């Protein structure tokens, strides 16, 4: 089972600001067809989950291009560079390359205090 | 367009079992991957199933904490994606969703709204 460890749990921010969550798995992540099928989810309170980007870096059609993914070897991040009221909730790494596929434990995006 | 929808959880004592279902429109069936994924209350999404495509075969891969109990099928004929539950338990107490894959290399670009399972007298 390759472990999807996600940072950090909780991520305060101030609405219009830049977010980082990263990602780490425990090894290549790299499918034999060559592909990383790594993608990244959102589940806002109360809907189901939503794709944010696949293969490491595809931003899915209809996705704000305020949204982007990148990374290498077992380090993968998500970038959010100015963050919408409608982007708060729960953000999830996972990797659908081996068996078992695995999602990171979640990243609780919410607004500052 | 896509339309996915669950039905089939509800409230059952340990041991027991259920079918989950999954009906949709909007798309060639037969040409998708399709995913059973659940959410216990607090945590995390976890992968439980998954079935490809026509042209792989209609292939199958279960995560170990379901081998054995769990099934997956689909009706190609009807459209619908399914989950046959044995041996229930309080871990198995979750929403659970169905989702199809994306032809540019994605899993679960469409979710279903889910469904409720409660385990525990
Ligand atoms: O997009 C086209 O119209 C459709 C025809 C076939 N597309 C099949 C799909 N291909 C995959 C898929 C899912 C995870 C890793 C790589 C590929 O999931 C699907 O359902």
């Amino acid at each position: 089972q390759v472990l999807m460890t996600q940072t950090p749990l909780s991520l305060p921010v101030s609405l219009g600001d830049q977010a980082s969550i990263s990602c780490r798995s425990s090894q290549s992540i790299v499918h034999s067809n060559g592909n990383t099928y790594l993608e990244w989810y959102l589940q806002k309170p109360g809907q189901s989950p939503k794709l944010l980007i696949y293969k490491v870096s595809n931003r899915f059609s209809g996705v704000p291009d305020r949204f982007s993914g990148s990374g290498s070897g077992t380090d993968f991040t998500l970038k959010i560079s100015r963050v919408e009221a409608e982007d708060l909730g729960v953000y999830y790494c996972f990797q659908g390359s081996h068996v078992p596929y695995t999602f990171g434990g979640g990243t609780k995006l919410e607004i500052k205090r | 367009e896509v339309k996915l929808v669950e039905s089939g959880g509800g409230l059952v004592q340990p041991g027991g079992s259920l079918r989950l279902s999954c009906a949709t429109s909007g798309f060639t069936f037969t040409n998708y991957y399709m995913n059973w994924v659940r959410q216990p209350p607090g945590k995390a999404l976890e992968w439980l199933v998954s079935i490809r495509n026509k042209a792989n075969g209609y292939t199958t891969d279960y995560s170990a904490s379901v081998k054995g109990r769990f099934t997956i099928s689909r009706d190609n004929s009807q459209s619908i994606l399914y989950l046959e539950m044995n041996n229930l338990r309080a871990e198995d107490s979750a929403t659970y969703y169905c989702a199809r894959g994306y032809g540019y290399g994605a899993w679960f670009a469409y979710w279903g709204q889910g469904t409720l399972v409660t385990v525990s007298a």
